[PDB]
RNA sequence: GCAGUCAAGCGUUAUAGCGACAUUGCUUUUUGAUUCGAUGUCGGCUCUUCCUAUCAUACCGAAGCAGAAUUCGGUAAGCGUUGGAUUGUUCACCCACUAAUAGGGAACGGCUGGGUUUAGACCGUCGUGAGACAGGUUAGUUUUACCCUACUGAU
RNA sequence: AGAACUGGCGAUGCGGGAUGAACCGAACGUAGAGUUAAGGUGCCGGAAUACACGCUCAUCAGACACCACAAAAGGUGUUAGUUCAUCUAGACAGCCGGACGGUGGCCAUGGAAGUCGGAAUCCGCUAAGGAGUGUGUAACAACUCACCGGCCGAAUGAACUA
């Protein structure tokens, strides 16, 4: 093992020299600050003088009092614009480096945060066998972190109880590889799209198949997406959009088990389909185009977006986490009635969608031209931005749950973090030595987990933009990684035919 | 003339009046011509003609097989389909190379009477920071044109070959003297940088140095080919 | 050396003959881009240029190696290696040559 | 060559912490004109030479469309 | 070259092993951008002939070969295939003329310059020294023919 | 390349292999007669231009060492075999006729009707007939062949071996 160079004699002498303690001076004067919302750019309170002995908690409470919402305060994180965040107190964050002094005014941008905290995963909870071939896909239940669905290459899926880390159900309807699995946003049904050009629906509690397969595709299923609960009227079950290699997007009404709409505009294989929160479907296909369809206009292709020079491998929406989670939260509390579920899902969607004046749902498309494009399909037909810098193809892309950050996992053994509004480059997560296959955010948008071809998972802290922990343990390439809704467990699977559960 | 003027001229005026019959009779004569060529061409032309005839017959048989086969009638994820690709060493025993073959006598002096210098005739690895000894004390000569820094290393798993930099010469099977001189011959164990292979230990450490065995004669083929020891 | 010179002469005849599409009048540039797909055109000619450079490198390297050949068998093997590598480089050009 | 399990083990490994330390160090170095290199350290320089690039290389158009098409 | 893949065959009743033709990876990646150790033999002059593996001249075949020019190929050695520049090196590169400035054997299994150049001398490196060399420079007598045959002419 | 045994040769001429260190025969006093070995018997040259059954034609055959060139490769040279098939309810060639209908199947294209392309490649009626084997058209047309039938009347075709 190659080691870092040891300290020299002079360095050891300086280390033996007495250290200086960083203490707040008792004669620290007052400094003038201006609070500015990062999301809206609305200045609150004008400019106000505060003592230099303020803390982050006291600044947070002072901002809540200035807003006038003290009964239910909402946590914030503060930064000054280089853009340097306030760690503990204003003096040690800004005045101590000397960049901003007590005489000059300090403009602090504040961003709302999550009241809950996700501890980083640091060890493998368990290594569970049972699959006869390589694991191809995995997902968690939206309502609970105790149920995981995993589809593999032995023509089967499994439902794993994550409490005891033991298998609970086996789903054995397909004849070929289970290429994709998806839990319904209401948590009532698991959809598995397979290599045998079929889609099956399963009741998870009984571990049973809901009648017959959904047939009609001529090639294998490439992606499954669900209709959002906040758009599904109460008393109804969400529909299932499905893309496939044959270039079609089929919409399935599951209560009647019929196929309603068949979108056909793509000339090559559809990489992914996504059901947005405004009655729209976004499809990315190997014909180098992104097609936007309207479900309220009989499935007609409203928009064709052409800016890539190669296959668009993946696409992600700003509200993807909210649309996946439906009416649930990190607490796992279930709604009482479907009307309550619809209203709660509406609020969950709105918190991310409608901010800074008008509701927007940004899209990001990661392609094989080593780049990504950031679009706002409702407002304009041109891309908002082009994100370049990756040396090889961008395989996976994901918006943060709050929609403020974009993470791209590429085949150049790297992950790139970009701003979620204008697409400007922020940082590069390095440390993987093989291609990064896919990535997953945590619920509080502070931690990222990535699985690589180098048989390792890696957890990164977004705030410090550095590696948090490196998790080996898989004996072969890892193909899929997911993080629980409550942020307690991480599931990983790949070519070693084992399911790894990780927790703090 | 411009664009497809010959095609337009054929469309407007036709061809020569005997064109079809002439072409037909030439195509009929082709069988006799082929047999006469096979029995009459001599030397290199005859050998090339026979080689091409064999290749054509093989290709035609393959085409017939494909037509009849059509007339008779790894578990990769979604983002990876439609994308294509004991402790015994593989050479436990190799040809022995004597000092007479390994070294070449270099004579010095105006009348060429002194013969203490030797030149290594094989390829060598000298390593980082190599400086030639002063010529007055340079007994063993490793010419710079025969020095090597990289090798085509093949991983037995996943079936790939990468041009990797050499790190050291671990063991030359001929002699420890050739090991310490860095001689690169067939069967030599070398250390290679495997950083681009993305290997990680069970403990999480990145592997960037492993062993490979040379499988060719670089003095004969101009390059070092090696198989990784996994 | 003679085989390398032959390959380089053929490649140079190819590279000097074809127009420089970015240096002709813009009307001719647009017409040839419409007809032949300028991207493919320039990529094929760049493939020819890269093959020429690689063939020259092979010839120089194997003449320098042949300087130290000790027997007829070794010299013959080195010459065959040089010519086979040249053949590999040339056979990689099967598609750009048909296009051109 | 005798059979030996020393031939199949790893010879050089490096930890993630050491990798990050060398990656951060490559960029903090201010070269002085009066310092000469006496001995270069042996490191996985291919893993260590990672500089952020503002632009991507051009996409391979031959993957989507061949010369014949 | 190394490492594989395929399989027309070969082999067999243990669906082992050999395996032609094809084919992949590395060397080598996309926008035609921008000299690295020959350790022992070499060049000329004059002049003859041979080979063909043909550069030109003759006659042909093919090619998006309109014409002009050019490329690839067949028979073909009858006939030609040059003048110069460079010795701080040329195991060649440039300039030009030209129909063209093709390759090679009969040496490399008579004059003449570099080299087998011994005695003189200097410089460099090594050696305690006599000296030797990693080396560099300069100066340095070998002189048949009337014999036989072959050849050219002559009785 | 290293070991062990056994031969031949040096010290040895003679017959034969045109010629010869290690190949075939045979070892040696001086002669006569006879018979042979190996090798030969068109002429040089002693001895059948003997007899017999087959094969081969080479625009520099072969008369050889049995190794290499040699890939048991190429050939519309020729000969003999082996195994499969088709056949008087008709074999192979040839000529003539049929070769249809949904349908110009779907997508794509300025145009694309079997025949620039991408995916289906199904059904009917058949004696048979491809959602087409090629020529051809800007697209059609037209011709073809895959298959079927009429005339003809007896053996034929393929793949291997030597
Ligand atoms: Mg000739
Ligand atoms: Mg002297
Ligand atoms: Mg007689
Ligand atoms: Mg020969």
């Amino acid at each position: 093992s190659t080691l870092i160079p040891p300290p020299s004699k002079k360095q050891k002498k300086e280390a033996q020299l007495p250290r200086e303690v960083a203490i707040i001076p008792k004669d620290l004067p007052n400094v003038s600050i201006k609070f500015q919302a990062l999301d809206t750019g609305d200045n609150v309170g004008g400019a106000l003088r505060v003592p230099g002995a303020i803390s982050e908690k006291q600044l947070e409470e002072l901002l809540n009092q200035l807003n006038g919402t003290s009964d239910d305060p909402v946590p914030y994180t503060f930064s000054c614009t280089k853009t340097i965040d306030i760690t503990d107190n204003l003096y040690s964050s800004l005045i101590k480096p000397g960049y901003n002094s007590t005489e000059d005014q300090i403009t602090l941008l504040y961003t709302p945060r999550a009241v809950f905290k996700v501890k980083p995963v640091t060890r493998s909870s368990s290594a569970i066998a049972g699959h006869g071939s390589t694991i191809l896909c995995s997902a968690f239940a939206p309502h609970t972190s105790s149920r995981m669905v995993t589809g593999a290459g032995d023509n089967t899926a499994r439902i794993w109880d994550c409490d005891t880390q033991t298998p609970m159900h086996t789903l054995k309807g397909h004849y070929n590889w289970v290429l994709c699995v998806s839990w319904s946003p209401d948590g009532e049904v698991i959809a598995t799209g397979s290599m045998d050009n079929t889609i099956r629906l399963w009741d998870p509690k009984s571990g049973q198949c809901l009648g017959d397969a959904l047939r009609g595709h001529s090639k294998w299923i490439t992606s499954l997406s669900w209709e959002p609960i906040h758009l599904v009227k109460p008393g109804s079950k969400p529909r299932l959009a499905s893309s496939s290699k044959d270039g079609t997007i089929k919409i399935w009404d599951t209560v009647s088990r019929v196929c309603q709409y068949t979108m056909s505009g793509h000339t090559n294989s559809v990489s992914c389909v996504k059901w947005g929160g405004q009655g729209l479907l976004y499809s990315g296909s190997h014909d180098r185009t992104v097609r936007v369809w309207d479900i309220n206009s009989q499935g007609r292709c409203i928009n064709i977006l052409k800016s890539h020079a190669h296959w668009v491998n993946h696409l992600s929406l700003s509200t993807d986490y909210a649309l996946r989670i439906g009416a649930f939260d990190h607490t796992g509390k279930k709604p009482s009635t479907p009307e309550e579920a619809q209203k709660k899902a509406l609020e969950n969607y709105e918190k991310i969608c409608k901010k800074n004046g008008n509701s927007e749902e940004m899209m990001v498309t990661a392609s094989d031209d080593y780049t990504m494009f950031l679009w706002n399909p409702l407002k304009s037909t041109k891309p908002i931005a082009r994100m370049t810098g990756h040396q090889k193809l961008v395989n996976h892309v994901a918006f943060s749950p709050d929609g403020r950050y974009i993470v791209s996992a590429s085949f150049d053994n790297s992950i790139k973090l970009w701003d979620g509004r204008d697409g400007k480059f922020i940082s590069t997560f390095r440390g993987h030595v093989a291609s990064v296959y896919q990535v997953a955010w945590s619920s509080d948008c502070r931690l990222l987990v990535s699985c690589s071809k180098d048989t390792t998972l890696k957890v990164w802290d977004v705030r410090t933009r550095k590696l948090s922990v490196d998790l080996p343990g898989h004996k072969d390439e890892v193909y899929t990684v997911d993080w629980s809704v409550d942020g307690k467990r991480v599931c990983s699977g790949g070519k070693d035919k084992m399911v790894r559960l990780w927790t703090h | 003339p411009q664009n497809d003027y010959i095609e337009r001229h054929i469309k407007q005026h036709g061809k020569r009046l005997d064109h079809e019959e002439r072409k037909r009779k030439r195509e009929a004569r082709e069988s006799h011509k082929i047999s006469e060529r096979a029995q009459k061409l001599t030397g290199w032309k005859g050998k090339q003609f026979a080689k091409k005839r064999y290749a054509e017959k093989v290709s035609m048989r393959k085409k017939i097989k494909a037509h009849e086969q059509s007339k008779v009638k790894d578990a990769l994820p979604t983002y990876l389909l439609d994308r294509e690709q004991k402790f015994s060493v593989p050479l436990p025993k190799v040809r022995g190379i004597s000092e007479e073959e390994m070294f070449k006598v270099i004579k010095t002096g105006k009348s060429r009477s002194k013969s203490w210098k030797r030149m290594i005739t094989k390829h060598t690895f000298v390593g980082e920071g190599f400086t030639r000894r002063p010529v007055k004390m340079e007994r063993i000569i490793r010419p710079s044109a025969l020095r090597q820094k990289k090798a085509n290393v093949t991983h037995p798993e996943l079936g790939v070959t990468v041009f990797l930099p050499i790190l050291a010469v671990k063991k030359n099977p001929q002699s420890p003297m050739y090991t310490q001189l860095g001689v690169l011959t067939k069967g030599t164990i070398i250390e290679v940088n495997v950083s681009e292979l993305g290997m990680v230990t069970a403990g999480g450490k990145v592997v960037w140095g492993k062993y490979a065995q040379v499988t060719n004669e670089p003095d004969r083929d101009g390059c070092v080919n090696a198989v990784l020891l996994v | 050396k003679y085989t390398g010179e032959g390959f380089v002469e053929k490649f140079e005849d190819i590279l000097k003959g074809f127009p420089n599409i970015n240096d002709v009048h813009p009307f001719h540039r647009d017409l040839m881009d419409t007809l032949y797909e300028k991207n493919h055109y320039k990529i094929s000619l760049a493939a020819i240029s890269r093959a020429k450079s690689l063939v020259e490198q092979v010839a120089r390297d194997y003449v320098r190696l042949l300087k130290f050949g000790q027997s007829l068998f070794q010299c013959k093997q080195l010459k065959r290696a040089a010519l086979g590598r040249m053949a590999t480089i040339v056979k990689k050009l099967r598609d750009p040559l048909a296009y051109l | 060559v005798q059979p030996d399990r020393r031939w199949f083990g790893n010879t050089r490994v490096i930890s993630q912490d050491a990798l990050q330390h060398f990656r951060s160090a490559l960029g903090e170095t201010q070269k002085d004109t009066y310092q000469v290199l006496l001995r270069r350290n042996k490191l996985p320089m291919s893993l260590l030479e990672e500089k952020d690039a503002d632009e991507s290389p051009k996409a391979r158009i031959l993957d989507t469309e061949s010369y014949a098409d």
